[PDB]
RNA sequence: UCUGGUUUCUCUUCAGAUCGCAUAAAUCUUUCGCCUUUUACUAAAGAUUUCCGUGGAGAGGAACAACUCU
RNA sequence: GUGCUCGCUUCGGCAGCACAUAUACUAAAAUUGGAACGAUACAGAGAAGAUUAGCAUGGCCCCUGCGCAAGGAUGACACGCAAAUUCGUGAAGCG
RNA sequence: CGCCGCCAAGGUAU
């Protein structure tokens, strides 16, 4: 049913080798989510990793711009729950077997045989990115998703090959912390990671510190841009701009506001190409 | 991209379709051929 | 002619694919650029010329997977206008009729 | 390996397929087992082909084990390439073989 | 302008110009061979099928009208410019062919050479070889000389041989590479041939009736072959005034035939370098390279 | 063709509405793919130095428009000054003796290419985890 | 070829060859009945229109169906093809037309006219602007991406089949006897004429199932349903003027 | 698909004549907002061949005439095609074609 | 270049296979079943080359 | 004195010769004979294929290729 | 690793030439969802009286069968929607 | 002058 000539392959699964020789076939294997007839490729990645042939097809890599084997995103390489919960859109999609699920996946297989370009929801949202899911945007990543799976008679030492075994050895795996939208048990700790990270200690008083030590200016930094970015937040009270430390001083009435900006400004505030320095105003008198 | 089921996704080889008369025999000169019709009143 | 020939050659060497035909000669390239992720993911990775080869089918295989599959038809063609003449309504007694 | 496969594939597990082709019910079969389980020409023609290649094997592996002489399986073979339908059942689901056991019932005597 | 010029999937290991200078011809490892319009939008018209190994090198015939191609699949394909059509394949060697020239002015001939060691000498009117040499060691480069009386082969025994086309005899030998020839060029005039070879050392051989008998008129330096072993070859610009050659350090080598000066060298090409050109009457360069881009520098 | 058509840069502010992926060129979703016709023994040649040694060159053909680098694990490509797999080394270095026996004539003591070399508490946690 | 086709409701397209009068091909694919079909004027191939929602292509030589043209949502009345583009015209009993893509098999253009369903369209065959039948108000079309160029007068009959003549003549034959003629370079009516029962049949049982004209288009004949073919030839008159 | 046998032969020519005079009455009845109440006027072509089964002459009152001459020559149609087989089956079981008893059985009923 | 091999390599699989009642070999038996549909050409092959009683 | 090649293994299309000194089955369209409906059928003709093999031709090797036809 | 060549000065040391990167990687799995059949208990069997030959239509139901034969209880599932006749409400318009 | 050599679905329901 289905016939392709190149998956999509994150830079993850294609190993620390530009040179890797594929084997390919017609009609290989049936996904594991809705079986379909994709074309299974086989590889080798590197001199101590499996082959990690394909998981699922070319249609559903192509509906959440997923890659082909290991089920990440490609634009970032992060999970698909990840990705539409930072962006709060979900792009539904069934869970039964002939319920509604071969229905949709073949007429939006049919809606998409003109482009095999772009996926057909995520066009339009995956624009308005790069705020929330570049602060966790893994480079260079840990090529432990490559090697392979653990092999038994280690275990209980039955093992007679010994270093010719071509798994692994002396791997204790934990049965405590291990699919396509929900629900994912590590991710749960990692979203728990991104909401407990290390900001700064919050001194015990009733929101004086509305002035804000930001520094970093240049030549990109202008007076006009920073008071419109903060004019979204809302008024001023007395703003100024020194140049002989290429800093700002702002504050607020009712903190509040500014205290979303303390949310905003913690080595995160990118605008005009440059991470901004921002450390704690007086906010005594000294 | 995936046809119906005489194409690929069956092995039923089944009777009565098979290549018998795998040559088309042509209409020549001493019948009614076009060649003779584009002229004739 | 020749479109609706290559077809029916497909088909042919697709519905009666039995006798005798050779796989192919796989001795061709495919270079992909990785222009998606990398700046320093694999330092190096520019154009990634990789080598694709086919693996060879035996032919001592039923079909694996089972074509049982039943769905209801689809969404068609979105309808064009309808553009007919304008409706007329007779009577009330040829109806009637 | 293969005649008996299709039948531990197909969940029977009560037709006794045998090292000699034949096929035997053992539990004096309800409806929704007998429907389930009855073949077609394409299962019972080559059962009875590879019957007859069978006792063909069977033949030259008995003239092999030491006891029996050459003109003793000339004359077997013989008899087993000339009266076929008499012990291999192979007639009884293609009939056009039938005229060819008469082909050999013929020449058997031109012998 | 300078022109970048794009189609070839695989390394593009030659290119030429033709003879009047209104078209180009381009071929590599695709085995596929490119004409180009050297004005208007650089356009790419026909495209030369039927090679099965990758095209090793181009040449036209002095007319422009036949265009030879040499090729790994031990034949050389003879092809006619104006219609794109195949002529005649010339099969022969037990090897690769690595090199052909055309004869010019002369009754038609054609030289060829190969992995097998021996070079020879074809008449395209007789589907057969008319001569064989063999040597003993892989021939890599070979052109004929204007009078068509010689021979002129380059291989891997770092010596230039010459051939005596009426006794066949070993005449000359030429002394003074420390590697492999990889190409060899004729001036316009017959007077000098261009030669490279792995010890990157560019070095001009006079031929003449009277010679000085100790023929390293030139060397010039700046052109690196490396552990790509790719066939290096060169050429004269149309006066004899330029000597172009391509390097596997990519960069483009322009020399002064007299003082030996470089003149240019270009950049642009992101791998090595395999084929320069020269336009027939203006101040173009096409140069060829592994990239497989194409550029016309102008000067 | 003109190589100042093909060169003539996009006026724009290279449209930053997109993110660096998505404004890539493509043609599939996932990178430019096309076909070509590379030899096939330096292909494989420097496949199998970077898979012993981890050094090869770079290929492509419109990145910087001047590349002759090497790639991978950087400083073992000058250590061994750029030697291949298929070439005889400047040393022979931590070479590893086998013992043979390539008699065929005793009986069970034969050991040639199938010989095996001269050389030849977490219990407790597996039984815990099972 | 030296063969003719034939087809019908038994769910079977037959090729009877001619050199020996048997059945040599014995088409057989389609889920419902068979109302029509035509042939290729230059290449082997072959268009059906069936009963159920489809028209398919058989290929001569094959016996294979390359392309199923599956748009409709009722039954398929009549079908023709040509060499020139676009190829395919089926028009249906969900009362509309439309025109396919021989090569791809989706379809071109679609064209909803006609409230009572469209039953006979047919090729002149010099030049362009072919013509389709209904019962309310029969039209006329173009080749090239589609052209209302005339609607007829009231011919209100519910209607069966079109042939046409390449001098300029048109005849409409419908189901209750009455078959009309017309003109090509205006859509004038002419005769108005109306065909008398043979014997056996009662008042009301005619109604033109076929027409065709000659080769030569000198003589024309229909097949009615009172089991008649009746043939016509011209009237070598001269006072049959148009007012 | 399936071909139509000898069986299916009264069960597949009454389903088209059944669907051609539905796109015969789908496409000859006027603007009214009503087409048949579904099935009337496939009862009333029923009840008209059962009546001339009989021979019953069918004068049903308060009627259109198109559509009731047209089930009058419908049921002439299946008439004709009812005598053609009757007259063929009967010569056939006269010489000794069939010995069906359904073919039997039947044509007595059907003379 | 692919020529003859010990003949006790079909022998050994075949005993290593033996009735197909083990786990181990379950990814072979369905290859069994697709030997169904070319056993004809097999067992023809067989019969046209039965040693004659002059032979051994 | 020069000229200088039989077997074996792999693709390559054409076959009109008892392609094979012999001869299997299936499909369609018809006539029959058993027959209740059908697949299994009977046995004659007409026309197609499938299948076990075969004929001559382009190349690449290897097998004594150097014995030697020329 | 192996063979050949004094090729470079010891049979030994070195150098060159030739051979040139397989594996649904496992004997396992913490294992994975486990549909058929059989057993338990229900419900029960077409055609306006009874016993019932059947052939059909549909698609998100399958099985036996080589099936464009056939048979599986007519193989099973197929049910109340009245439409225009009377009246009320609301809307669009006309005198 | 010497035809002819028989299986199964059709029934113990799903
Ligand atoms: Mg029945
Ligand atoms: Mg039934
Ligand atoms: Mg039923
Ligand atoms: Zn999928
Ligand atoms: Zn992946
Ligand atoms: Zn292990």
């Amino acid at each position: 049913w289905e016939d392709a000539d190149f998956p999509i392959l994150c830079q993850t699964c294609l190993g620390e080798n530009p040179y890797i020789r594929m084997t390919k076939e017609k009609y290989g294997k049936e996904c594991k989510i809705c079986a379909r007839p994709f074309t299974v490729f086989r590889w080798c990645p590197g001199v101590r990793m499996r082959f990690k042939k394909t998981e699922v097809c070319q249609t559903c890599s192509k509906l959440k711009n997923v890659c082909q084997t290991c089920l990440l995103d490609l634009e970032y390489g992060l999970p698909i729950q990840v990705r539409d919960a930072g962006l709060s859109f979900k792009d539904d999609m069934p869970k039964s077997d002939v319920n509604k699920e071969y229905y949709t996946q073949n007429m939006e297989r049919e809606i998409s045989n003109s482009d095999g370009t772009r996926p057909v929801g995520m066009l339009g949202k995956a624009t308005s990115t790069s705020d929330m899911l570049l602060k966790l945007a893994r480079t260079t990543p840990y090529y432990k998703r490559n090697r392979p799976h653990i092999c038994s008679f280690w275990v209980k030492g039955e093992c007679k090959r010994g270093e010719e075994c071509p798994y692994r050895h002396e791997k204790p795996t934990d049965p405590d912390d291990p699919r396509y939208y929900g629900i994912n048990d590590p991710v749960a700790d990692k979203l728990l990671k991104r909401a407990s990270t290390m900001p700064r200690l919050d001194p015990p008083e009733d929101k004086t510190i509305t002035t804000l030590y930001v520094g970093g200016l240049g030549d990109t930094i202008t007076e006009t841009d920073l008071r419109n970015h903060f004019y979204q937040f809302g008024e001023i009270r007395t703003i100024t701009v020194v140049q002989r430390q290429q800093c700002a001083f702002i504050q607020f009435a009712t903190r509040q506001a500014a205290e979303v900006a303390a949310e905003k400004s913690f080595n995160k505030l990118i605008v005009n190409g440059r991470r901004l320095n921002v450390k704690w105003g007086r906010s005594q008198a000294a | 991209k995936g046809e119906g089921d005489l194409s690929q996704l069956s092995k039923q080889y089944s009777s009565r379709d098979l290549p018998s008369h795998t040559k088309i025999k042509y209409r020549q000169t001493t019948q009614d051929a076009p060649e003779e019709v584009r002229n004739r009143d | 002619r020749v479109a609706l020939e290559k077809s029916v050659s497909q088909k042919v060497a697709a519905a009666m694919p039995v006798r005798a035909a050779d796989k192919l000669a796989p001795a061709q390239y495919i270079r992909y650029t990785p222009s998606q992720q990398g700046v320093a993911f694999n330092s190096g990775a520019k154009q990634r010329v990789i080598r694709m080869v086919e693996m060879q089918k035996d032919p001592m295989e039923p079909p694996r997977f089972k074509i049982n599959k039943k769905i209801p038809r689809g969404p068609p063609s979105p309808p064009a206008p309808v553009m007919h003449s304008p409706s007329r309504k007779m009577t009330v007694k040829e109806q009637q009729e | 390996n293969m005649l008996n496969l299709l039948i531990h594939r197909k969940n029977l597990n009560y037709l006794h397929l045998d090292y000699n082709f034949n096929l035997k019910p053992v539990k004096t079969l309800t409806t929704k087992e007998r429907k389930k389980s009855r073949f077609g020409n394409a299962f019972h023609l080559c059962r009875e082909v590879l019957r007859l290649t069978k006792l063909v094997v069977d033949s030259h592996v008995q003239y092999r084990l030491g006891n029996v002489d050459a003109f003793q399986l000339a004359d077997g073979l013989q008899y087993i390439f000339a009266h076929v339908g008499q012990l291999t059942g192979m007639y009884r689901y293609k009939y056009k073989l039938m005229r060819q056991i008469r082909m050999c019932k013929d020449l058997k005597h031109l012998i | 302008p300078i022109m970048l010029l794009s189609g070839h999937e695989g390394e593009v290991y030659c290119c030429k110009f033709h003879p009047n200078g209104s078209t180009l011809a381009s071929a590599g490892f695709d085995r596929l061979i490119l004409l180009w319009n050297v004005y208007g939008d650089c356009d790419n018209y026909a495209t030369l099928k039927g090679h099965s190994g990758a095209v090793m090198e181009l040449h036209y015939n002095t007319d422009g009208s036949m265009l030879f191609s040499a090729s790994t699949d031990k034949t050389v394909a003879v092809w006619d410019s104006e219609t794109g059509e195949r002529v005649k394949r010339l099969k022969g060697h037990t090897s690769f062919v690595n090199s052909c020239y055309p004869a010019r002015r002369g009754p038609q001939l054609v030289c060829t050479g190969s992995d097998d060691g021996t070079v020879k000498l074809w008449d395209i009117r007789k589907k057969a070889a008319i001569q064989t040499f063999q040597n003993t060691y892989q021939v890599l480069a070979v052109t004929f000389n204007d009078t068509s009386d010689q021979i002129i082969s380059g291989g891997i025994d770092n010596d230039i041989k010459v051939w005596d086309l009426r006794q066949n005899k070993l005449t000359y030998t030429m002394r003074g590479h420390a590697d492999s020839v990889t190409g060899l060029s004729l001036s316009s005039e017959g007077s000098y041939l261009l030669s490279n070879a792995m010890d990157n050392t560019v070095r001009v051989w006079d031929v003449r009736p009277f010679a000085p008998k100790e023929r390293c008129v030139k060397i010039f330096q700046g052109n690196v072959h490396n552990f790509e072993k790719n066939l290096l070859r060169c050429s004269w610009s149309p006066d004899g005034s330029k000597i172009a050659a391509g390097s596997a350090d990519r960069f483009v080598y322009v020399w002064d035939t007299t003082s030996r000066r470089i003149l240019y060298k270009l950049p642009g090409h992101a791998g090595s370098i395999n084929e320069v050109a020269f336009h027939p009457d203006e101040p173009i360069i096409i140069s060829a390279s592994s990239d497989k881009r194409l550029y016309m520098g102008e000067i | 063709p003109t190589y100042e058509t093909m060169f003539a840069p996009e006026f724009g502010p290279e449209n930053p509405f997109r993110t660096q992926q998505m404004a890539a060129p493509r043609n599939m979703l996932s990178g430019y793919a096309e076909p070509a016709h590379i030899n096939d023994f330096m292909f494989e040649q420097q496949r199998r130095t970077f898979a012993t040694y981890g050094y090869a060159l770079d290929p492509s053909l419109d990145n910087h428009q001047v590349s002759a680098k090497y790639i991978g694990s950087v400083e073992e490509a000058e250590k061994n000054q750029g030697l291949t797999v298929f070439e005889t080394g400047q040393k022979k270095t931590e070479k590893r003796k086998k013992f043979k026996e390539n008699d065929a004539s005793n009986i069970d003591g034969f050991l040639g290419p199938w010989a095996k070399y001269v050389d030849e508490e977490e219990q407790k946690e597996l039984d815990e985890i099972t | 070829s030296p063969y003719l086709f034939s087809c019908g409701e038994d769910k079977q397209v037959k090729c009877w060859d001619l050199e020996y009068n048997k059945v040599i091909r014995h088409y057989h694919g389609h889920l419902s009945a068979v109302y029509g079909l035509d042939l290729h004027p230059t290449i082997d191939v072959l268009v059906t229109c069936s009963r159920d929602s489809t028209a398919r292509i058989w290929d001569v030589r094959t016996k294979a169906s390359v392309h199923t043209l599956s748009g409709h949502t009722n039954a398929v009345a009549t079908v023709r093809c040509q060499a020139a583009e676009p190829q395919i015209i089926t028009g249906s009993h969900d009362t509309t037309i439309r025109l396919w893509d021989l090569v791809a098999g989706k379809t071109r253009v679609t064209l909803t006219n006609h409230k009572k369903s469209v039953r006979a369209v047919v090729l002149h065959p010099r030049h362009y602007t072919f013509a389709s039948g209904s019962p309310d108000n029969i039209k006329q079309w173009k080749f090239p991406d589609g052209s209302f160029i005339q609607n007829l007068s009231g011919h209100n009959a519910i209607i069966n089949t079109l042939t046409v003549n390449s001098d300029g003549v048109l005849v409409s034959g419908a189901d209750n006897g009455t078959m009309h003629l017309w003109d090509w370079r205006t859509g004038y009516n002419f005769q108005r004429v109306h065909a008398a029962v043979q014997p056996g049949s009662l008042d009301s049982e005619s109604g033109i199932f076929a027409c065709a004209f000659d080769q030569s288009e000198s003589r024309l004949l229909t097949a009615e349903a009172d089991k008649t073919i009746k043939v016509y030839r011209e009237d070598d008159t001269a006072t049959e003027e148009t007012h | 698909a399936k071909t139509v046998t000898k069986q299916r032969v009264e069960s597949h020519f009454d389903l088209e004549l059944r669907a051609a005079v539905m796109h015969d009455i789908l496409d000859m009845m006027p603007e009214g907002i009503k087409q048949n109440k579904a099935r009337t006027i496939l009862q009333h072509l029923s009840e008209a061949w059962r009546c001339w089964k009989a021979n019953i002459p069918w004068k049903v009152p308060g009627l259109p005439t198109p559509i009731e001459n047209m089930i009058l020559r419908y049921v002439k149609a299946k008439a004709d095609w009812w005598t053609n087989t009757a007259h063929y089956n009967r010569e056939r079981i006269r010489r000794g074609a069939t010995v069906d008893k359904t073919v039997c059985k039947k044509n007595l009923g059907r003379l | 270049q692919k020529e003859d091999m010990p003949p006790e390599h079909v022998r050994k699989i075949i005993r290593d296979h033996g009735d197909m009642t083990n786990r181990k070999f379950r990814h072979d038996k369905r290859v069994y079943l697709g030997a169904l549909k070319y056993m004809p050409h097999a067992v023809l092959k067989l019969l046209e080359n039965m040693p004659m009683p002059w032979e051994q």
